[PDB]
């Protein structure tokens, strides 16, 4: 039934959908009951000229009246999402000349399901525009431009979902974008109610509702809001082929108004906005002057709106906003990189998160000591201040051990498991159909405490338990974070107080290894040997070591070396 | 001073055996307001924030309280006092410190009962706006840990209300569970934290999954308090009620219109963040809509609305959640047949990345329904389907015993079109081991012989100046092909086969200049002396000169022990040495070849060789 025999049937239902209550059988389930997946590397045009006529015909009628629940709103849906399912390598004109008529009739017009054909037809016709050049890109994108226009309007009737997320990027554009800037412009830089300005009064902060109540409706702001981010992550594709102009500092603070404006109703938007801002913050120069414009202080937990969707997108934006903090490291003074080292070792000792997100927080501390070196080796009066700050970093690698090491019997219940499911998983591989070893044989002799695991019991699940290996986490945790222990503890040795008052008689002995700490400095430093040493439990059989213990033995040993 | 103050008390509690106060409590309150004021004054005037001297005193007042605290005969206010006093600041719980101390909270069986009376005063707690909502979470914590420590490692609520004996806070969740309407204010009043919703779902999700059979005048109030739910816009709270409605009705109280309307509201629109969500919903409450939806017997609409919604988001990412429906539960189904086709499809368009492993489950999927019997163009559509995916290239071997039983229920010459050539060259003799095995099951391939020696020329050929895994891999099906019960009773077609292969090993094995002739000589020779007791009886000498040279370069290997790279390719000419042993030794029909054969035997019993052959050529001669 890859062929013409489709047509007989519906060759008794050719004719039109009459009495279109009951009829919803006869000629709009063409492509649905079973005639719609079978294979068609050239069978489409068997049967692709005779869907052309047919749904033209369906076309024909079928009026803009949106407001009744479906005396036609069904057959019209079943026309639209037929208009996608399409694939063709032929007779582009066709579907072409027959679908602007009614894009081009609903442009101030959004509200019960008043024309969401657009964000389909507009997409169908830019991927038929994809296959092959139609050489017709500008009447069809004019449209979008009278939509803009109609904004102002749209803003003053209220007192939308224009979604032109490839309404605008033709991966060539050989086209002006100043008509582009001028239609992005009119709705970024503007406050979007007018009653935004008002609630800044009480900021003396932030806001976590959108509106306190100022709108009736509240439907309206969730939808503009929407597009807003929509528009906000579709202007970043135009910065690679040619450079923006007429504005610079515009984006910082509506990309802080849309990080605090974004509904706690839904998560989605929250995705490609952080997308956007990585996008932005990829970049060379647009990187330098944001940091100021935020003060780097609206970079918080405001961007988690409603804390049931704020654990999902927590690992992006605490990457993102880490991988823009590692790459000015210059602008930093050491207010900032105290502010940031005290909430990115939080994010560290969290353990509600990944594993890849605490090593990167520790990645990112270890590439902050860097400048809190040389800041220190700057002006030495705040010296002391420096050298307190690879104290505290250092101590919550203390922490984070401990927090390994006391889980240390329940990781071990699941390496029991992680025995069994791999025991069960690799003699199942012996049954292959491969020989030399039987036939051979063969041949020859036939002639001769649950405290962390609460979590895992309870009702609403929401993820499922993971099954990898706890060791190798374990063991990949230890190595980093002993790694850069050992880095910052080599480190440590530029912030030494002068020998003069030691009078040692060899200060080239001093500046090297020998320095001093304060009491709650060597607390530290015993609980770090003492985590050290209760951690190489998870690495025994399970002068007659394994490999991954002894690794860690030199580390240990090598970390203490250039201590006093 | 704070750090002065507390450890000077410290150090007067550590040089006694218990409390100096004798479990008072006066000087711990002093340091509780010491401790507050030296955190308003760090907030107030900012010079010196988040140190670490601040942080072990805070440690350290923190092991001192709750030392006093599991140390009184009231235990149940100052342990709240203390959420009381982080409220502001100070962490969000001490990392067990604190909830060590709530997992000494949790007795086993609450033989005391002061637990019981913990629960009271901490749902009080909850219920009472006296903290924020953080502090709340914590509550939510407690309450619901010691709710599941009793359901799993115990009876699911046996211990707590047998006859409805001492409840004493049920009722005030029924007070709590009532205040839901007009979506329990969640518009009129703020909170920021969504915890406090998924710990009241959460809670009644362990009151529904523990026993709701002793429990009967709470269930509208918990069915309301659950539905209530489903109207919010959020998506992992709208779908984690959706898995606890979907609990209570597959457990009791079943109605009859809205279980369609919660099962496609659950099918429907379901995007990543949500599919385990889902997967359990769907898991609990298929089996018993199954079997209350066949109370009567004409309703089988349930599988026209996953029908409905496969064929709605056809040929997109998220069909696949659907693709793995119907793969869990499989009894429930071979009662349609457009999901053959369907399933076929939809395998055969995602197999071109890493969902590979879905469509074997398809494919497993359909053996199990033809199977549970015990159409036409689908079955070679998905036999070409197999023998591509395995061509393509754990989960390929599950897809050749899958390949290996289809068949019994393309067939034609296909491979002439098969770096990764001899990759694809393993894979296809993999493929003509069982695809030639499988068909004309009565030892019947012999009319294919022409076709099939066309297809195989170009690989028993192959090892000249390749690798050895084509061989070993295609004297399977050599094996399988060149027993086709002689030539003495059929035309002479098997015989120019034979003619052919063994004036290959003839002119392989004149070729002794490098170590990759000397292998299809003898894997061929010994598939020709397995399969067929006559064999090149006039041309033995080569199998002896062949013999001679795997001894005279086991003499280079001799002094070594082992290779330090390229270790396979030394006990591989052990392996064909233990070929050739009993290869030019089985038959002692040999003419002037016995005397230096056996001297060379002699030379191999002399120098040190591995015990695993030594003991096959004792065998050999006590033979």
């Amino acid at each position: 039934m890859s062929l013409t025999e489709q047509i007989e049937q519906f060759a008794s239902r050719f004719r039109d959908d009459d009495a279109t209550l009951q009829s919803r059988y006869s000629t709009l389930s063409e492509l649905y009951d079973i005639m719609e997946l079978l294979n068609s590397p050239e069978d489409y045009h068997f049967f692709l000229q005779a869907v052309i006529p047919l749904l033209l015909n369906q076309l024909k009628e079928v009026p803009i009246s949106y407001d009744a629940h479906s005396p036609e709103q069904k057959l019209r849906n079943s026309m639209l999402d037929i208009f996608n399912r399409c694939l063709m390598n032929q007779t582009f004109q066709p579907y072409a000349m027959e679908v602007l008529e009614f894009l081009l009739s609903v442009l101030p017009k959004e509200n019960e399901e008043n024309g969401i054909l657009c964000m389909k037809v507009l997409t169908t016709l830019f991927k038929s525009f994809k296959s092959i050049l139609q050489d017709k890109l500008d009447s069809f994108i004019r449209i979008i431009i009278q939509i803009y226009k109609n904004t102002p309007n749209l803003i003053n009737q209220t007192f939308l979902r224009s979604s032109m997320f490839s309404f605008k990027i033709l991966s060539e554009c050989p086209i002006t974008m100043v008509t582009l800037y001028s239609s992005y412009k009119q709705l970024t830089s503007t406050s979007l109610p007018e009653f935004t300005p008002l609630i800044m009064n009480l900021l003396n902060t932030s806001i976590s509702t959108e509106i306190i109540n100022r709108p009736a409706y509240c439907d309206f702001i969730l939808a503009q809001i929407k597009a807003t981010s929509f528009l906000a992550y579709v202007f970043i594709r135009g910065y690679a082929p040619e450079f923006l102009q007429d504005y610079v500092n515009f984006v910082p603070d509506l990309i802080i108004r849309l990080l605090q404006d974004c509904p706690s109703e839904l998560s989605s938007a929250r995705k490609e906005l952080l997308h956007a801002t990585r996008h932005i913050l990829s970049t060379n120069y647009k990187k330098l002057f944001l940091p100021k414009l935020d003060y780097l202080f609206d970079e918080r937990i405001l961007i988690g709106n409603g804390f049931t969707m704020h654990e999902t997108l927590r690992p992006l934006a605490y990457s993102t906003v880490a991988d823009f903090i590692h790459n000015i490291r210059s602008e930093l003074q050491l207010s900032e990189i105290e502010k940031t080292i005290k909430i990115y070792t939080g994010y560290l000792l969290d353990e509600s998160l990944a594993l890849t997100v605490q090593i990167m927080s520790a990645k990112l501390l270890l590439n902050l000591v860097e400048r809190i070196l040389k800041l220190g080796k700057e002006n030495p009066q705040e010296a002391p201040r420096a050298k307190k700050l690879l104290m505290i970093i250092i101590d919550s690698y203390m922490n984070r051990f401990k927090t390994l090491n006391r889980q240390y019997d329940t990781i071990m219940k699941y390496y029991g498991r992680y025995e069994t499911h791999k025991k069960e998983k690799a003699e199942k591989l012996k049954n292959s159909i491969q020989d030399n070893d039987k036939e051979s044989e063969e041949f020859m002799r036939k002639v001769l405490v649950e405290m962390f695991d609460i979590k895992n019991y309870a009702p609403i699940l929401l993820l499922p338990t993971p099954t990898n290996d706890p060791i190798k986490d374990a063991f990949y945790l230890y190595r980093t974070l002993m790694s850069f222990l050992k880095t910052i503890i080599h480190d440590l040795k530029v912030f030494n107080p002068p020998p003069n008052e030691y009078t040692v008689a060899n200060p080239k002995l001093w500046a090297s290894v020998s320095r001093v700490f304060s009491y709650e400095e060597v607390i530290v430093f015993k609980d770090l040997f003492h985590e050290c040493i209760i951690g190489l439990k998870f690495f025994k059989d399970h002068v007659s070591a394994t490999k991954d213990a002894r690794e860690l033995m030199d580390y240990l040993a090598f970390m203490f070396m250039q201590m006093d | 001073f704070f750090t002065n103050m507390v450890d000077l008390f410290n150090t007067m509690v550590i040089t006694n055996g218990d409390e100096w106060l004798k479990k008072k409590g006066n000087m711990i309150l002093k340091l509780k307001d010491m401790l507050n004021l030296t955190l308003k004054t760090i907030k107030e005037n900012s010079f010196y924030i988040d140190h670490l001297q601040l942080n072990q005193s805070i440690a350290k007042f923190q092991a001192l309280y709750l030392r006093f605290t599991e140390l009184s005969e009231r235990d149940q206010n100052p342990l709240l006092l203390d959420f009381i006093d982080f409220s502001f600041s100070n962490g969000i719980k001490a990392s067990y410190s604190l909830k060590k101390f709530i997992f000494h909270n949790i007795i086993a069986s609450s033989n005391k009962e002061k637990q019981n009376n913990f629960i009271n005063d901490a749902t009080l707690f909850v219920l009472s706006d006296k903290c924020l909502d953080a502090r709340i979470f914590v509550l939510k914590n407690v309450i619901n840990s010691t709710l599941i420590y009793e359901v799993a490692t115990s009876g699911s609520l046996k211990s707590y209300l047998v006859e409805d004996k001492k409840p004493k806070w049920l009722e005030l969740l029924h007070n709590k569970i009532w205040k839901n309407s007009n979506a329990i204010l969640a518009y009129d009043v703020l909170d920021h934290h969504d915890l406090f919703r998924f710990e009241l779902l959460q809670l009644s999700a362990i009151f529904i999954k523990a026993d709701p059979e002793i429990i009967a005048e709470i269930k509208k109030d918990i069915i309301k308090f659950c539905w209530n739910f489903i109207k919010l816009e959020d998506t992992l709270i709208k779908q984690s009620a959706y898995l606890v409605t979907s609990y209570f009705i597959s457990k009791f109280d079943f109605p009859i219109k809205v279980v369609t309307q919660v099962f496609v509201a659950l099918l429907r629109s379901s995007h990543v963040e949500a599919r385990y969500l889902v997967k359990q919903s769907l898991d609990v409450l298929t089996p018993v809509l199954h079997e209350r939806m066949n109370a009567a017997g004409t309703p089988d609409t349930w599988i026209n609305w996953v029908k409905r919604v496969m064929v709605e988001n056809s040929s997109s990412q998220n069909n696949i959640l659907y693709q793995f429906l119907i793969s869990h539960p499989d009894l429930f189904f071979n009662s349609r047949d457009l999901f053959i086709s369907n399933i076929i499809h939809h395998m055969n368009k995602i197999t071109f990345s890493d969902s590979h492993t879905l469509a074997i489950d398809l494919a497993s999927l359909i053996l199990y329904w033809e199977n549970k019997t015990l159409s036409l163009h689908l079955r070679e559509a998905c036999t070409a389907f197999l023998i591509r995916y395995v061509c393509a290239s754990e989960l390929g071997l599950r897809a050749i015993n899958i390949l290996s039983e289809l068949i019994s229920d393309v067939k034609l010459v296909y491979f002439e079109k098969f770096s990764e050539n001899i990759l694809y060259y393993c894979m296809n003799a993999l493929d003509v081991l069982y695809v030639f095995f499988k068909n004309k099951t009565k030892e019947w391939i012999m009319e294919n012989l022409p076709t099939i020696q066309n297809l195989l020329e170009k690989c028993i050929k192959s090892d000249h100046h390749d690798v050895q895994e084509a061989l070993q891999k295609v004297l399977q099906v050599i094996m399988k092909a060149i027993k086709a019960q002689g030539v003495s009773v059929i035309i002479e077609e098997e015989s120019p086969g034979k003619t052919f292969i063994q004036m290959l090993t003839s002119v392989i094995t004149q070729d002794l200049q490098e170590t990759s002739s000397v292998t299809a000589g003898v894997t061929l020779a010994w598939v020709l002396f397995m399969n067929f007791p006559d064999n090149i009886v006039p041309l033995l000498t080569p199998l002896m000169k062949t013999f001679s040279k795997l001894c005279k370069d086991h003499l280079s290997i001799s002094q070594p022990k082992d290779a330090m790279a390229l270790e396979e390719a030394r006990i591989t000419t052990k392996l064909l040495e233990k070929v050739l042993y009993i290869l030019s030794l089985k038959v002692s029909l040999l003419g002037d070849s016995r005397r230096p054969f056996l001297s060379t035997v002699a030379l191999l019993i002399d120098h040190s060789m591995d015990q695993n052959f030594l003991r096959k050529i004792v065998n050999m001669s006590r033979s």
